[PDB]
């Protein structure tokens, strides 16, 4: 229940469980795949 | 003695046989991990658990 | 983009990765499997430890230089000492394994020099005395150290003579056995996987070693203008389905 | 870093040996990484050792 | 639900009440196995009995103390209790740990109570209302060396305000490392051979620290706090002979020398009522 | 969700372990790449590394 | 025409005959079983040697006499030598294992006495200084040898005092943990199944033991005029659905 | 009503009103009925 009208009132947000390193850990161009010659 | 860029660096020596290249124990929250992104999170957690991935590159 | 060049071999807690192979051989075509019921003979309940013997032993290093002229290894011998591989073969009384031998020379392409990696089913060897003198036991129970072809003939021991293979046949001809040869022009390491051979279904591991790896320098090693003239080659072997069967006191042997 | 806690070590060893080519020399080096598995957790949190002070700052 | 049944007289062949003990069971004999009994019912059912209830009430777990002075010129706040800490445990107070003690491994959640109440030792004027301010330092944290360090801004770490007099409240997830905690341990930290044995090293789950917020006003004021522990959403498992000697020190079961015989000595005969 | 599935010995072509990292990738390389495990589940959902939950005290 | 008194227990390549035996006991009614991947951490597959760890090994024997107090031994420690079991045991890093506990002790229809066979999950024992004086480590790891109650205080060792179990508890209670009495006039051995009761779902096996054995007379032993006046206790032990993870060098522990 | 959001800050927790004395008081392998001999 929200007592105050404005939305910066109201309490923490609530998890993002959105989660994906790929932005960080795989910007690549070409797609690279585990187990494939990193370098052809 | 005073931080370097050659501490990245771990030698190799060209016609050694059978020896011993670097050694350290894991506490990832001290010692060389420590000021590793890595070290530097999980010094604002009390616990951890979960596998490392450890890479050399060589050049 | 597979080659026949890079290879992965996980066994246990152990991987081995090449990145300069020429393929694998496969002893008589056969991958090492469990002792089938059909064959089985001993009613024993067999222990199979699974990861705990079966990963990867790396033997202490040898060096190859211009005057080596081989060396050799038994198994299980060469494992009598490693890890858990090796209790339990001194507390049964019977064990049978198979294993992936994977034998290591890098170089650069500058030097040239080219070793015959060879496995010998029974390599009964032949005492230098001649006439029907035997070779006593601690000289073919040598262990991680092996036998240095090059090394004297000693009393109750083994002849050394590379042109024969240590038994009266030729060099030359060790190629019918299950081999590979390391062309440091081509070739970084050799890998054979050895199924278990023997004509009872499960054996003594001290009194009988099954195959004597062979690691035999043919063309000399050469190297590049005032470099170092000599090379390090590395043996890893791993046991592969181990079984041990009739588990009692811990047997004592010689020396 | 706690004892009942701790996790290993972790060494480097030459295998065979590392070998230059010609008209080459001295030392070359290793750069090595370190970077969690997907496996990890990390719970609890708490304040970092790694950053203190003794005034306030100002502009 | 009967609490008896009615039975009469028995003649039998089948004898319940002869047992052999030597087996390790209890078997379940009731008054109906020996005498005549007539119904009754339970009107029972053991609801103040339930572990939860057993270890789910306020205890008091440790009183400390701090002092609120002018810190001028002291070169050991932690000595001055300018601030003070507390090497968290359940162990210290012993009312609390002989009931936790009946249990091996025990996990809940805690809800703690802070009471701080002021005293003026020493003839005073106007007290100030002071705010305490109890903050959870846990295992690798800057310990905080002053009454008023960087360390008390606690970015990272809770903490919770209150003023003395009053009372704290907040309530923290079980945190131990395993799925329990150990009530006991008989082990090492490691196969060394001199490191302590027991729990403590296996129960290192940090300490807890408060100050006063307030400056210094012209008197002195002893504040005094006294930490409540409750254990809710209670699980315990493998039961265990009560304590019966007094306890010497936190996490060992040791029990002092030349103690006293805690069994009652008769004023008579065996045969004595 | 499973932390490690159970993975047994291998003798393959396909080396996932072998990388380049000049490529300024990190490779999603797992114990059960390089060594035998058995199956675990994570039993966590990495709640309080939320960035919420960081700067929300 | 089955007794519960005749059993046999059959546990790898060993077996046991008992023809005078009480029940068995299984601690909290639970079998030793293995560890369920839900339930699993370390994502290590695990070894299990099963039939050459599992089998029954038997400790030295003790001697009961009218002054005994009584003897502890702790688990895995007791076994920390024996055969396979003990080499598995300092070569991985976490070993799992639940366990059949025999304790014998025949005598004739003449004599009288009665011993408690009790097993006590996490045994912390208390130091005879008192304060917080700790116990060292080797005090608390006797091996095979366990410890007599009866023997002297020592330094750093653990306080022998039986009518408070060695914690500040009385023996009386000892009855709240699974137990088996042997009563000469009844009895003759004592079988407890111990299931693996940790906190952990494995655990080290060197550096922290889960149950103590403890075997007390308590009804001293009294003999037929003119015999001999004491019993030997002889106590068999068998590990039970053991599992090892972490293998690697070989642990080195105190002493 | 649970005002808030983690578990840990819930009121006790209602009665097992499980209750199982078995494993403690009969733990034997084989099964004693009373009224039957012990030891047969
Ligand atoms: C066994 C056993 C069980 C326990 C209790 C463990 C409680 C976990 C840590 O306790 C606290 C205490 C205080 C605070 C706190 N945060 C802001 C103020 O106080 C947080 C956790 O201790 N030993």
């Amino acid at each position: 229940i929200n007592y105050y009208k404005d939305a910066a009132s109201t309490s923490s947000a609530g998890q993002s469980l959105s989660m994906d390193p790929s932005k960080f850990t795989e910007p690549v161009k070409d797609l690279m795949l585990k187990g494939a010659p990193a370098l052809n | 003695t005073k931080d370097e860029v050659n501490s990245y660096l771990i030698p190799l020596n060209a016609n050694r046989q059978n020896e011993q290249v670097f050694g350290t124990n894991l506490f990832i929250g001290d010692g060389v991990f420590k000021t590793t992104l890595l070290g530097e999170i999980v010094q604002y957690y009390t616990h951890w658990s979960g596998s490392l991935r450890f890479s050399l590159m060589y050049t | 983009g597979y080659s026949d060049r890079v290879q992965q071999i996980t066994l246990g807690n152990s991987t081995i990765t090449t990145q300069e192979a020429a393929n694998a051989v496969v002893c008589y075509a056969e991958w090492p499997e469990y002792l089938p019921d059909v064959d089985a003979s001993d009613v024993n309940k067999t222990s199979k430890p699974d990861t705990s013997v079966c990963r990867f032993y790396t033997l202490d290093s040898k060096t190859w230089t211009t005057g080596s002229k081989g060396w050799c290894w038994k198994l299980p011998d060469a494992l009598k000492d490693m890890g858990v591989f090796g209790q339990n073969m001194f507390f049964h009384s019977l064990g049978r394994s198979g294993y992936t031998v994977h034998v290591q020379c890098n170089a650069t392409k500058f030097h040239s020099g080219c070793l015959l990696v060879v496995v010998i089913p029974e390599h009964q060897l032949a005492s230098h005395e001649g006439g029907n003198v035997s070779v006593k036991y601690t000289f073919t129970h040598p262990g991680e150290r092996g036998i240095d072809l090059s090394s004297a003939n000693e009393v109750g021991g083994p002849v050394k003579d590379v042109l024969y293979n240590m038994n009266g046949t030729l060099l030359g001809n060790l190629l019918i056995f299950p081999h590979q040869f390391i062309n440091l022009r081509t070739n970084n390491t050799a890998t054979i996987v050895i199924p278990y051979i023997n004509s009872v279904p499960i054996d003594s591991m001290t009194r009988h070693n099954n195959v004597s790896l062979m690691v035999i320098p043919i063309a000399p090693l050469t190297v590049p203008t005032g470099a170092t003239p000599s090379l390090p080659i590395t043996v890893t072997i791993a046991p592969m389905c181990t079984e041990f069967s009739g588990i009692r006191s811990k047997s004592i042997v010689p020396q | 870093p706690d004892t009942y806690t701790s996790a290993g070590f972790l060494s480097c060893w030459y295998q065979t040996s590392l070998i230059l080519p010609p008209e080459t020399t001295g030392q070359v080096y290793l750069l090595s990484f370190i970077s969690a598995c997907p496996d990890f957790k990390l719970r609890l949190m708490k304040d970092t050792q790694t950053i203190s002070q003794t005034v306030a700052l100002t502009e | 639900t009967v609490a008896s049944i009615s039975s009469g007289p028995k003649h039998t062949q089948k004898v319940p009440i002869l047992t052999a003990n030597e087996t390790g069971a209890t078997m379940p004999v009731l008054p109906s196995d020996s005498i005549e009994t007539r119904t009754t019912y339970m009107h029972f059912n053991g609801s103040e009995t339930d572990v939860e209830c057993f270890l789910g009430r306020a205890a008091c777990v440790h009183v400390t103390e701090i002092q609120n002075k002018d810190a001028t010129g002291i070169d050991n706040h932690r000595e001055a209790k300018l601030f003070n800490d507390w090497k968290i445990n359940l162990s210290s107070l012993v009312q609390l740990r002989k009931k936790l003690e009946l249990f091996t491994y025990v996990r809940f959640d805690s809800e703690y109570t802070i009471l701080a109440t002021a005293s003026q030792p020493d003839s005073a004027n106007y007290s100030s209302n002071l705010v305490v301010q109890a903050m959870y330092v846990p295992p690798g944290a800057p310990n905080p060396k002053e009454w008023d360090d960087y360390t008390w801004q606690s970015a990272s770490n809770p903490s919770v305000f209150f003023k003395v007099g009053d009372t704290s409240r907040f309530s923290v997830p079980y945190v131990g490392l395993a799925s329990a905690y150990n009530c006991f341990y008989d082990g090492y930290s490691h196969d060394d051979a001199e490191t302590q044995y027991g729990i403590t090293v296996l129960s290192h789950m940090g300490s807890m620290a408060f100050r006063i917020v307030n400056e210094h006003d012209e008197h002195k004021t002893l504040v005094k706090i006294r930490v409540y522990h409750r254990a809710k959403h209670v699980e315990a498992w493998i039961p265990r002979a009560p304590r019966a000697l007094p306890y010497t020190s936190i996490g060992r079961t040791n029990y002092p020398k030349n103690t006293e015989p805690v069994i009652k000595k008769r004023k008579g005969d065996i045969k004595s009522y």
